[PDB]
C-alpha cells in the first residue's frame, strides 16, 4: 500500500512497525502505524518527542507524520537489531571492552534526551538499537511511550517530589526508586543503565525468573530481591567501576543534575587501563 | 516476552 505520496508499506519487522521504502529518495524506511480508532492514542505523542530530539546523535529522524485512512502513521530512519538481539546472538555474553563501548554512547544518549527536558523512563536493552550502514558505530534509543518532561521547557523548573507511583517501564530494569513509588527523575534512567551493563556483564540479573502466582506478586519478589542484594554482590568479580557508577546514580537526590561527564570517565578511565581502543570493533562485528 | 522483561 502507498503512505504520504511518496512511501511504500513492506511486512511487519516488529509489533506495529513495518519495512518501507521512501520511493522517492530509494532509501529503507520504518514504517510504524497506529489505529485512528485505537482507545489511547500514543504516535502522535511519541512523534512531537522525537520532533524535539531532532538533531541528536542516535535519535532515528522521523521523515513523516500523517493519517492515511483507519491509521495514524510516522516514518523514521530504518535501525538495526536491539542490543538484546544483538546479546542473543552472542550467546549472552558481551566482552568488558563491548560493554564499555556501549556505556559509554549509552550515558550520551541518556544525557542528550535529559537535556531536551524528557526522561525516557524505559532504558532496557530492547530499546536501543544500533544504526545500519555508515551509522552501524551508533547507538540509538527508541520508545519514547513512556517518557516524559522532568523539567519546565523555559523556567528548567524540575517536576515536584511525589510518592506512591505506580511502576512505570521495566521490572527487571527498574531504579528502586520506582520500585518504592517514586516519581521518576534523570538518576533513575541512569540507575536502570547501571542495571542493563551489569546483565551484559552476568547474561541475566539475580532478580530473573522469580516464581510468583499473578504479575503483582511477582513486581514485589524483584522489588525484595533488588533491594536485599547488595552493589557489591551484585558487581562482585566485576571491575569495581559498575559498583561505584550504581551508587553514585542511587546517591543521587530526587532533582539533582547527574555528572554525566564523571560517568563517562569512569568507564573511559577503565577502558585505557584495559588497553582498548575507541575503534566501535563490538563482538558481534567478529561474528562469521 | 516475559513480564517481569515486558514495558508496562
Ligand atoms: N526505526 C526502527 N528501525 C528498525 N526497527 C525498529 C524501529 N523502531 C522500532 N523497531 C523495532 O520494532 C519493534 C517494535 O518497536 P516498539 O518500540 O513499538 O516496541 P513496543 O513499544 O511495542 C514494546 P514490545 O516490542 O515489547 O511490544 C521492536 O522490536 C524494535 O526493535
Ligand atoms: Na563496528
Amino acid at each position: 500500500l502507498r503512505v504520504g505520496n511518496r512511501y511504500r508499506l513492506g511486512r511487519k519487522i516488529g509489533s506495529d512497525i513495518y519495512l518501507g521504502t521512501d520511493i522517492a529518495a530509494g532509501e529503507e524506511v520504518a514504517i510504524k502505524l497506529e489505529c485512528v480508532k485505537t482507545k489511547h492514542p500514543q504516535l502522535h505523542i511519541e512523534s512531537k518527542i522525537y520532533k524535539m530530539m531532532q538533531g541528536g546523535v542516535g535519535i532515528p529522524t522521523i521523515r513523516w507524520c500523517g493519517a492515511e485512512g483507519d491509521y495514524n502513521v510516522m516514518v523514521m530512519e530504518l535501525l538495526g537489531p536491539s542490543l538484546e538481539d544483538l546479546f542473543n546472538f552472542c550467546s549472552r555474553k558481551f566482552s568488558l571492552k563491548t560493554v564499555l563501548l556501549l556505556a559509554d554512547q549509552m550515558i550520551s544518549r541518556i544525557e542528550y534526551i535529559h537535556s531536551k527536558n524528557f526522561i525516557h523512563r524505559d532504558v532496557k536493552p530492547d530499546n536501543f538499537l544500533m544504526g545500519l550502514g555508515k551509522k552501524g558505530n551508533l547507538v540509538y534509543i527508541i520508545d519514547f511511550g513512556l517518557a516524559k518532561k522532568y523539567r519546565d521547557a523555559r523556567t528548567h523548573q524540575h517536576i515536584p517530589y511525589r510518592e506512591n507511583k505506580n511502576l512505570t517501564g521495566t521490572a527487571r530494569y527498574a531504579s528502586i526508586n520506582t520500585h518504592l513509588g517514586i516519581e521518576q527523575s534523570r538518576r533513575d534512567d541512569l540507575e536502570s543503565l547501571g542495571y542493563v551493563l551489569m546483565y551484559f556483564n552476568l547474561g541475566s540479573l539475580p532478580w530473573q525468573g522469580l516464581k510468583a502466582a499473578t504479575k503483582r506478586q511477582k513486581y514485589e519478589r524483584i522489588s525484595e530481591k533488588k533491594m536485599s542484594t547488595p552493589i557489591e554482590v551484585l558487581c562482585k568479580g566485576y571491575p569495581s567501576e559498575f559498583a561505584t557508577y550504581l551508587n553514585f546514580c542511587r546517591s543521587l537526590r530526587f532533582d539533582d543534575k547527574p555528572d554525566y561527564s564523571y560517568l563517562r570517565q569512569l568507564f573511559r578511565n577503565l577502558f585505557h587501563r584495559q588497553g582498548f581502543s575507541y575503534d566501535y570493533v563490538f563482538d558481534w562485528n567478529m561474528l562469521k | 516476552r516475559t513480564p517481569s522483561s515486558a514495558s508496562t
